[PDB]
DNA sequence: GAATTCGAGCTCGCAACAATGAGCACAT
DNA sequence: ACACTGCGAGCTCGAATTC
């Protein structure tokens, strides 16, 4: 159904992140919903990635490198609550850092940047309008979530590169905007299945209980039940025609010709996702 | 037609006026005299009588004979009213058309889910010494300026300022409005303040995340512009007005939001605060009882010692 | 789209019209059938232009004998070209809907420097220079030897025009200024004399104000054009300032010393008539004698003409034909250019204005230089007071004349100043899908200090800080462009250079760049092109300017340029100038206008013009603060018009500086979201 | 039945009001 | 031959209860 994704998350670190109108720290309410966002992203998208960049004082510093590590992100967002966040941000320096790595990904994916942006001013030493011709050439998809106002760049950066621009009503709207950024838009990788506890077959390296890639030999290690939930969307079961003694619960299929009741009929298509007669 | 604007009220299509302007039984001004001579001779259609429950008064029901209308719609929120004159309203206007199910609008999301809680406070042993000794209206101050009720107001304000909740402290008996709102350093719409600073204290409450509480006094008993409160610590209102505690509830639903009702127990306010829930339990609302709050003694609450409590009784009893 | 107003079939060039825009065509048809005037206030610039043109152009089809020609006086040449492009869009819609062609031509008129083909004369920059070098080739004595057709200088296009351009007119096809030059190019004709010839046979004619209200122009070009026409004065706020400056001349020491050189050159040419040079030498040494005094200011509008007959003995019967014979003397002298005699024509125009026009005029001789005790710089102003002395031809000659703008602030002032009686005098308000504007009056400061820009409340630093604390706290919550109109240039200098010595201008440059709009046009266009660049990339800018300036009237701030417009005080004129102190003494006796009700009327039409520049379009939104305490008064906020007054509530009426931010911060967040 | 407490709106007297800056389009 | 707009007095009600 969906495709692979390499999402970057640009987090604003300006003077305006000390603002109110949110949970105690405007910065803190951003990092609170981002930890919720990393969990739901990696759950619905199994083999994708997340980078997190934080822009501060006319410069961009990479908080976490681009890797599919659903633990290293949340353990780094907990550290960044005590950030200083002084100075005016940048947007040329942050989208270029998100372009030196995201350009060299293979073309079968959906490379994306997501900017969470509270300041109004991007003091950056060059012209932004040549990036939007470069990012459109490299098939990146930059989408901005704005705070408290609408900036002209963030409209023309979104609608030319291909993303969306959205401004916050409140915190119930800010969770609604981040929830819409987990569904993937409609190749052959080589991952290593990590049987035996959690060890790597290619380099035989033992490490932690994780769906993460292997550092010693560079292989990605996924768990096959986590891949298994994405099945049954492709070739799902066709419904039955319905016109006592049952076959499911023992108290009509067009394939195996075994009747069902009503509780069983709703249960087969909702949770079981297979016909109990057809497995025989 | 409210004596300040008068946007050429002769010859219009929609006139938005008040009661006690159309029924003002004294010598009117000259601008209002030429409008009332125009308004007494034109057959209207759909008079809209907002706040219907004040129409069966003696002066507000003479409006319906001054103005000639074909049909008369009446919009209200709290149809209950003392002195038994709501059955009298069935011929001034007509039959009651539609009453909204107050629990069906809560289960569908059109109204905030209110958690009513009648937290009652015990009486101080120095204040109950003088409560049972007198009967002639001086004990209304005693069950209002209770020091153990002062702690439960200061605790519930602190407990919801830490959750970023918009607090409204409705409090009648305006002597205890001052002595509550200056010992916590909070603004108060005293009622004879002005038209000026009434409008900016109310606006510093909505669009400012620093000013969080406000101490109204008998002003918000109508459909005013009180800006979407989240809690409502009602303290010592009028006697048995079940119209009032369905208009104090109107601020809250404009758990999600929840309003309290401070009662000094073992006094006359205990019998009053069950007369005023008599309308709200007939709509589906459930009034809990909070006998002891969630850790009231641990914070820095006022009136700790008995020396500072002896001075408050000498301030109350000196009024007489 | 067949749209039916009360009796007419209006062919509208769009699909959805606004519910107020139908009433604008309804109230304008109420003028034309009654054959009377009208003062209509209508907010937008476009939409108003296409609904006024949809009605009148469709009115002359059903009643082609009551109206014949629509005259459309716009402000200047950009809006002259804009109206014509709104007329092709209406004509080509009629070309598609009916499938035919029409005997319908529409023109556009401007100066000779906007309609010019001849290469040796077209790059001349100043407008008075191109009028001379054209006259050096098109004068009737230059063409006197061109009956021989020699190799002596001339205009190639002008001699090719009158031999072929009178027999055939322009057929159809609404012409811009560039279309008239292109038609003049490929045919070889002059564009300027083709437009002025074909202006008598047209149906829509779009020129500026000065062909119609300027008395020494309108008798030459708009004399015998139409007796049953329709005049529309579009964007007509400053009709009063146009009819005054058209009949007011200014004389100083620099002008009169150049007239002695003109009489010197006229003395060398007569020897190579003589009573007229001694006439002018008599008149020139009297006005120099009158400027020779160093005394109090004095006024004498017909008594100047009595003392002119005492020391000089020159009466008003030869003085009335002073400017006529000087126009005749240069014709018989066969001079090359006439821009060199521009001081002497200004003295000849001054001599024919004192003789004839003295009812509501004055002569204000000011030896006292402004703001300085004793500096030798005298000047006499011949100032007109009555703004209705230049429309008395226009209110009389034409059938119906409509005065339309967006910010006619009280509608009952314009028929009091201008002596006429309208038949509708209506106002309108634009419909909106949101609250497209959030006007507020940020009054007292953050520490409850008054903020107003009086004359005594300007030096103290309790107000200069409260202006700096406002522009700082609005530059952090407003995206992409803030326009800050000050009251003057010496108040913009004395505040910005007093924000810099404190720690306030350091903190504004962190948020937005700031681009001061200066007086000279070279730095201003640099600072304006970088302003529109800074609003488009990330940073955003602040264009802090002057309310009686060039940017306040010309440049239109469309969306995301100037989301906020900050008025740093009520933009009053200098209320102690001796010209204004004499006009208000004429507005008190005549018309019984109070002296204070005109200074506020003049200020609330320049504070509502530049604030109304922030919103032009459907989806345009825009903040507009009014940062003065005096705006909250009833005789000031009741002036500013009904489309920016119906959103100014009582809560946004004495907001402090910090409370005005949270109205703005909530407003821009609400507007940023889709429909 | 006749007060009170505290709110309301409507009239209407009362005291005193204010107003500081700078330049190009258009005719022979 | 002085004087605009806010702003507190009386005046008369209503709601619910004491007296
Ligand atoms: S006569 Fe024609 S070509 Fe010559 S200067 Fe005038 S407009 Fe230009
Ligand atoms: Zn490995
Ligand atoms: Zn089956
Ligand atoms: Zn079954």
């Amino acid at each position: 159904l969906g495709m692979m994704r390499h999402l970057y998350v640009v987090v604003d670190g300006s003077r305006t992140m000390e603002d109110q109108d949110l949970k105690p720290n405007r910065l803190t309410c951003t990092l609170k919903l981002l930890e919720y966002f990393v969990e739901e992203y990696f759950d619905q998208n199994p083999i994708s990635q997340i980078g997190i960049i934080v822009t501060k004082s006319k410069r961009a510093e990479k908080l976490t490198e681009l890797s599919g590590n659903p633990r290293k992100h949340i353990t780094s967002l907990k550290k960044a609550v005590d950030m200083t966040c002084h100075g005016e941000p940048s947007l040329y320096n942050s989208l270029s850092i998100a372009m030196q790595t995201l350009k060299h990904m293979p073309g079968h994916t959906s490379r994306e940047v997501l900017i969470i942006f509270s300041s109004l001013t991007t003091c950056d030493p060059s012209n932004i309008y040549d990036l939007i011709k470069t990012l459109k050439a490299a098939k990146i998809r930059v989408s901005v979530i704005g705070l408290s106002a609408e900036v002209r760049v963030c409209t023309v950066l979104a609608r030319e590169t291909g993303g969306t621009y959205h401004v916050i009503l409140d915190e119930s709207h800010y969770k609604e905007l981040l929830t819409h950024h987990v569904s993937p838009p409609p190749g052959n990788t080589e991952p290593g299945l990590t049987l035996g506890g959690y060890f790597c077959p290619q380099c035989r390296a033992k490490y932690c209980e994780l769906p993460v890639e292997c550092k010693i030999c560079g292989l990605t290690l996924v768990s096959a039940p986590h891949l298994a939930r994405s099945y049954h969307h492709l070739f799902p079961l066709d419904a039955f025609q319905e016109i006592r003694f049952c076959y499911g619960c023992q108290g009509v299929c067009a394939v195996c010709q075994n009747v069902f009741c009503v509780d069983c009929d709703v249960f087969v298509h909702d949770s079981l996702h297979c016909c109990p007669g057809c497995i025989h | 037609f409210t004596s300040d604007a008068k946007d050429k009220p002769i010859g219009c299509s929609v006139a938005i006026s008040t009661y006690s302007m159309l029924g003002h039984t004294t010598k009117r001004s000259w601008e209002a005299e030429r409008v009332m001579e125009w308004l007494k001779t034109q057959e209207w259609g759909l008079m809209i009588l907002d706040e219907v429950h004040t129409i069966p008064a003696k002066m507000f029901r003479r409006v319906l004979t001054i103005v000639q209308a074909h049909c008369k719609l009446g919009l209200t929120a709290t149809l209950v009213r003392e002195d038994d004159k709501i059955v009298d309203l069935n011929f001034l206007i007509g039959p009651k058309l539609y009453e909204a199910n107050w629990m069906e609008l809560q289960n569908n999301g059109y109204i905030a889910k209110v958690q009513c809680a009648e937290v009652w406070c015990p009486m101080s042993p120095e204040f109950y010494r003088e409560y049972v000794a007198i009967k002639t209206k001086k004990r209304i101050l005693l069950y209002t300026m209770n020091p153990n009720k002062f702690r439960a107001c200061q605790f519930l304000i602190k407990f919801h300022e830490r959750r970023n909740d918009k607090i409204i402290v409705f409090a009648d008996n305006v002597f205890a409005l001052k002595e509550y709102a200056i010992r916590l350093n909070k603004p108060y719409i005293y009622g004879p303040t002005s038209q000026g600073e009434r409008m900016q204290i109310l606006q510093n409450f909505k669009h400012n995340p620093k000013i969080n509480t406000i101490f109204i006094s008998k002003v918000g008993d109508t459909s005013f512009d009180l800006p979407e409160a989240n809690v409502l610590i009602q303290i010592s209102s009028h006697g048995g007005s079940r119209r009032q505690e369905a208009q104090r509830l109107g601020r809250v639903l404009r758990y999600n939001a929840f309003f309290y009702s401070l009662v000094s127990q073992d006094t006359q306010e205990m019998a009053y605060s069950t007369k005023r829930q008599r309308f709200l339990v007939d709509q589906g609302y459930s009034f809990k009882v909070i006998t002891k709050l969630a850790g009231m003694e641990e914070e820095d609450l006022a009136f700790s010692t008995k020396e500072e409590q002896q001075q408050l009784l000498q301030k109350v009893l000196a009024a007489t | 789209m067949k749209l039916n107003v009360d009796g007419l079939l209006v062919y509208f060039p769009y699909d959805y019209i606004y519910p107020e825009q139908f009433s604008y065509m309804r109230e304008l048809k109420r003028t034309l059938d009654a054959k009377g005037h009208g003062v209509l206030e209508m907010p937008s610039g476009t939409g108003k232009t296409v609904s006024l043109l949809a009605l009148i152009m469709a009115y002359q089809r059903a009643y082609p004998l009551e109206v014949t020609k629509l005259i459309y006086c716009s402000r200047t040449v950009p809006e002259i070209e804009k109206v014509i492009e709104e007329l092709r869009k209406l004509l080509n819609f009629y070309e598609k809907q009916e499938g035919e062609k029409l005997p319908f031509l529409g023109l556009a008129l401007s100066s000779r420097k906007n309609l010019c083909i001849h290469p040796e004369v077209t790059p001349l920059r100043f407008g008075k220079d191109v009028d001379g070098k054209c006259h050096s080739l098109t004068a009737s004595y230059v063409r006197a030897q061109y009956q021989h057709d020699t190799s002596l200088p001339h205009c190639r296009f002008y001699e090719e025009f009158d031999a072929h351009g009178r027999e055939v007119p322009l057929p159809a096809g609404i012409y811009n200024l560039d279309d008239l030059k292109a038609l003049g190019r490929r045919q070889g004709w002059c564009p300027y004399f083709l437009a002025r010839y074909s202006i008598l046979h047209a149906n829509v004619v779009v020129y500026s104000y000065h062909y119609l209200l300027d008395p020494k122009i309108a008798d030459l070009v708009s004399k015998e054009l139409a007796r049953k026409a329709v005049v529309v004065f579009d964007e007509a706020h400053n009709i009063d300032n146009v009819c005054i400056d058209s009949m007011s001349v200014n004389l100083t020491r620099r002008t009169l010393d150049r007239c002695q050189g003109n009489l010197e050159t006229l003395q060398k040419t007569v020897l190579r008539a003589e009573h007229f040079l001694g006439f002018l030498r008599r008149l020139l040494e009297y006005v120099k004698w009158r400027l020779r005094v160093q005394h109090v200011v004095q006024e004498s509008p017909p008594a100047f003409l009595s003392g002119l007959a005492q020391r000089v003995c020159i009466q008003r019967k030869p003085l009335r034909f002073c400017a006529e014979r000087l126009r005749s003397l240069l014709h018989t002298l066969e001079i090359t250019d006439l821009a060199d005699f521009s001081p002497l024509t200004l003295l000849a125009n001054f001599a024919t204005l004192v003789s004839t026009y003295a009812k509501g005029f004055t002569i204000i001789i000011e030896p006292f230089d402004d703001r300085t005790p004793t500096i030798a710089n005298p000047i006499l102003h011949f100032s007109c007071m009555d703004a209705s002395l230049a429309i008395k031809p226009v209110f009389e000659r034409f059938q119906s004349v409509i005065i339309t703008s967006g910010t006619l602030s009280p509608l009952d002032i314009y028929p009091k100043i201008l002596d006429f009686h309208p038949v509708t005098m209506a106002t309108f308000t634009m419909t909106l899908a949101r609250v497209c504007l959030c006007p507020m009056i940020i009054g007292r400061g953050n520490d409850q200090v008054a903020i107003s820009s009086k004359f005594e409340t300007r030096e103290d630093i309790a107000v200069i800080r409260n202006y700096g604390n406002l522009l700082l706290e609005m530059s952090a919550v407003v995206p992409d462009g803030i326009v800050a109109f000050f009251t003057s240039y010496q108040y913009m200098e004395s505040t910005v250079a007093s924000w810099y010595e404190q720690g306030i201008l350091e903190n504004i440059q962190r948020n937005k760049l700031l681009f001061i709009e200066t007086q000279d046009g070279a730095e201003t266009s640099v600072a304006l092109e970088k302003y529109q660049e800074a609003c488009e990339n990330g940073r955003g800018a602040i264009l802090l300017s002057v309310a009686r300036g060039k940017v306040s009237e010309g440049i239109d701030f469309v969306h995301h340029y100037g989301r906020a417009v900050i008025m740093f005080g009520v933009p009053y004129v200098y209320t102690q100038s001796r010209i204004l102190k004499a006009r208000l003494e004429y507005l008190r006796d005549q018309f019984q206008i109070r002296e204070n009700d005109f200074l506020t009327f003049d200020a609330m039409r320049h504070a509502a013009q530049c604030v109304g520049r922030a919103i032009r379009g459907k989806t345009d939104y825009g903040l507009m603060v009014f940062a003065d305490k005096r705006f909250a008064r009833g005789d000031k906020r009741g002036k500013l018009p009904r489309w920016i007054q119906e959103h100014l509530t009582d809560a946004n009426l004495n907001l402090t500086v910090d409370e005005g931010v949270q109205v703005a911060k909530y407003f821009l967040r609400q507007m940023a979201q889709p429909f």
